[PDB]
RNA sequence: GUUACAGACUUAAGCAGUGGAGCAUGUUAUUUAAUUCGAUAAUCCACGACUAACCUUACCAUAUUUUGAAUAUUAUAAUAAUUAUAAUUAUUAUAUUACAGGCGUUACAUUGUUGUCUUUAGUUCGUGCUGCAAAGUUUUAGAUUAAGUUCAUAAACGAACAAAACUCCAUAUAUAUAAUUUUAAUUAUAUAUAAUUUUAUAUUAUUUAAUAUAAAGAAAGGAAUUAAGACAAAUCAUAAUGAUCCUUAUAAUAUGGGUAAUAGACGUGCUAUAAUAAAAUGAUAAUAAAAUUAUAUAAAAUAUAUUUAAUUAUAUUUAAUUAAUAAUAUAAAACAUUUUAAUUUUUAAUAUAUUUUUUUAUUAUAAAUAUGAAUUAUAAUCUGAAAUUCGAUUAUAUGAAAAAAGAAUUGCUAGUAAUACGUAAAUUAGUAUGUUACGGUGAAUAUUCUAACUGUUUCGCACUAAUCACUCAUCACGCGUUGAA
């Protein structure tokens, strides 16, 4: 169902994003480790995402 | 619905007051079919700018309102 | 350096592309951040033998 | 009124949000709301069978159901940007939007057109 | 899509340990605070 | 507004067209309350837009929203989930400011991307060497290639981004797999191998290179890729961002109207102007490919238009399949019989006969059709809630112009052009004369002269934001200085 997998990549894409605002913290603002991260890649197995 | 059968476009209209009173009815319809019930009504059709003052006679009766309030204004030329 | 490879160019192992149009040993990327003076980016292409 | 734009509270799509994208979604959620209804509506007034004052009602009904349940006011949107031309339903992006993904490697299984 | 989806408001909620940043909003509010002091800010809204 | 060569769809042949007609569509102009905005020399003009009824839309008229789509701050209150009648959290409600929002303005602020030069052959970097040096050589004597492409020669030797090659499609062969009912094995698809073909005899010019001949091979194309720079080329209307402007309005929602207005004009197309060409028909259904079908594809069959029935169009109702299995869908030109006005180049009455779907004789048969399909009238049908402005069919009538088109002008060298040859999908609830794709049948022609435009080159150069360059004098405006008198 092609419906299916167009709501799969777009959720992939929309988490890209979360992941991508998650990888900048801070401590007591003091420091600000920008930690860079790639383009995720989501693999789609029957059973499982990763 | 243009089809003989399903016919004809009806919409709702402050009709029976008219008919009691003659308070022209303001339409905006522009898309409800004349019917039987209504000639000798008044009614003031929309022309997306100003609405139309038309008293509708029984030549009228198949027809739709929207067709006796011409939308664009008549064209010329300015011959300069 | 160079971003040819000459291990494709005298041998049985072929080049192939990505997408059928980045040679698989390129890698091409770009991220564009905001300025004071408004959009830049910054494009960055490797080669990987 | 003041604190929403349309009568019904919906939730905004996740991701890309813009004014024209927000009309759409609430359309096709009140659509989807009203599906059965509009359906069963519409039988009413196409019958030859049924009493025709009745058919009249449903047609009536119909007329003055409001621009949110039309099923023929929905358009395909571009989801990443919000445009409405040359949408591809298949990936529900627009033209310039979907080649942009596409070279990317966005898209799950699309690639250059060689022959 | 899916309108529950995770978000950066929620990355408070879910992990209140790790103090995040979201880094458009912060170019923002610092875009709207540059814009106060050079006096193009926004007017004050009309309620009546 | 220069020199010299070389190049190709540049020109020349050739084939089909445009330019005339009507229609379609885009543009212009003008109109309009609004005719939304952009594209507008090559490098705009079926372009952005793979479908403007409402929506889409951004425009206009009238209505009505004002923390609104977000994030955060500060408070009251209510409901639900979890725990062992209380509490913790999550949300919602009412407010509260900062704001949110802006297809508003500037691609002469930007990003990314794209067009043209350009599949053109250019664009540079090391170490060495030359020059006081900026620089030059490398990057070229001369030739050659499609080509900074190999030769060669050279103070050079290597190396990069381009070129080529690897890539994809298609081809040939091999292997594997398919219990040959998902079969098309004449296939599909993974993995290889294959060529930018090889060899030899001769004939011209200098060991090689072009022609010819021969023997060995399936061996012959297309696609993607379009560098640096430039054009302040296109885009702030895919999207994002700088600056700037709007904040009861330049933000937001509904109802209708507009984007479809029409004097002239300009592109692109479509249909035509009839016999090397149009129409009827063709069921042991002549012959394809590619692609779509859970926001569906709709078979058979019944009914009406229609006395048989077929065809075509609707309705009735869903068989099968979400697919190598069923459906869209018996491909169409082709080929064959029949007909065809202009055409007394035919018909029909007689005879006639070894041309009989026919012949001869004698009588009568006296510039748009039995071309074309614009325009309009009425009736139905389809989609949709809705078809008036403003959609698509079918029927019965209506039957304009147009007699192969002035100067000029467009595309194309082969499975190409051409085709009154058809087929599919993307965009839709609904409408393709457009777009993107598929096969079918399949040619004609050929290089020497000149315009242009790309390369590299000759000579010139007072230009270097580089000819939208630089630059000369009067006249006009002010403030000095020095002469004459
Ligand atoms: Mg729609
Ligand atoms: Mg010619
Ligand atoms: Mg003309
Ligand atoms: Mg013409
Ligand atoms: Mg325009
Ligand atoms: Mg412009
Ligand atoms: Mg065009
Ligand atoms: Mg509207
Ligand atoms: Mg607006
Ligand atoms: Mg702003
Ligand atoms: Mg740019
Ligand atoms: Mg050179
Ligand atoms: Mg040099
Ligand atoms: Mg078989
Ligand atoms: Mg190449
Ligand atoms: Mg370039
Ligand atoms: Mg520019
Ligand atoms: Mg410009
Ligand atoms: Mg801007
Ligand atoms: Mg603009
Ligand atoms: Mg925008
Ligand atoms: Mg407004
Ligand atoms: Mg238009
Ligand atoms: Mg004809
Ligand atoms: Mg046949
Ligand atoms: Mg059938
Ligand atoms: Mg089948
Ligand atoms: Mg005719
Ligand atoms: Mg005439
Ligand atoms: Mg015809
Ligand atoms: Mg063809
Ligand atoms: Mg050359």
């Amino acid at each position: 169902n092609k419906n299916m997998e167009i709501m799969n990549t777009m959720n992939d894409k929309l988490i890209n994003k979360l992941l991508y605002k998650m990888m900048t913290l801070k401590l007591n603002n003091m420091n600000i480790n920008k930690i860079i991260m790639s383009k995720t890649i989501n693999q789609h197995s029957l059973n499982k995402l990763n | 619905s243009r089809s003989v059968w399903k016919g004809p476009n009806i919409v709702p209209l402050p009709i029976r007051e008219a008919m009691t009173k003659g308070t022209p009815i303001r339409t905006n319809a522009r898309a409800a079919t004349i019917l039987p019930q209504f000639v000798g009504l008044k009614f003031q059709i929309h022309n997306g700018k100003e609405y139309v003052p038309i008293e509708i006679s029984e030549d009228m009766v198949g027809h739709k309102l929207g067709e006796f309030a011409p939308t664009r204004k008549r064209f010329s030329y300015t011959q300069t | 350096g160079t971003f040819n490879n000459k291990k494709y160019l005298w041998s049985n192992i072929n080049n192939n592309y990505k997408l059928n149009y980045i040679p698989s040993n390129h890698n091409l990327y770009n991220n564009s951040n905001i300025n004071k003076n408004g959009k830049y980016n910054i494009k960055v292409k490797l080669n990987f033998i | 009124m003041g604190n929403f734009r349309f009568p019904i509270k919906t939730k905004l799509p996740p991701g890309f949000i813009n004014a024209r994208i927000l009309r759409d979604n609430f359309k096709r959620q009140q659509f989807k709301e009203n599906e059965i209804l509009v359906k069963s509506l519409k039988f009413i007034a196409r019958n030859m069978n049924l009493p025709t004052k009745l058919r009249l009602e449903a047609q009536l009904k119909l007329n003055a159901l409001p621009n949110y349940m039309r099923s023929t006011q929905i358009k395909n949107r571009c989801v990443d940007s919000g445009h409405a031309r040359f949408v591809l339903s298949d990936f529900r992006l627009c033209r310039y939007q979907f080649r942009e993904n596409a070279l990317k490697g966005n898209l799950p299984g699309v690639k250059k057109g060689i022959w | 899509g899916n309108p529950d989806i995770l978000k950066f408001r929620h990355l408070k909620t879910l992990y209140p340990d790790i103090e995040f940043v979201d880094l458009e909003e912060q170019y923002r509010l610092s875009m709207v605070e540059a814009k106060k002091r050079r006096g193009k800010g926004a007017p004050k809204k009309m309620k009546k």
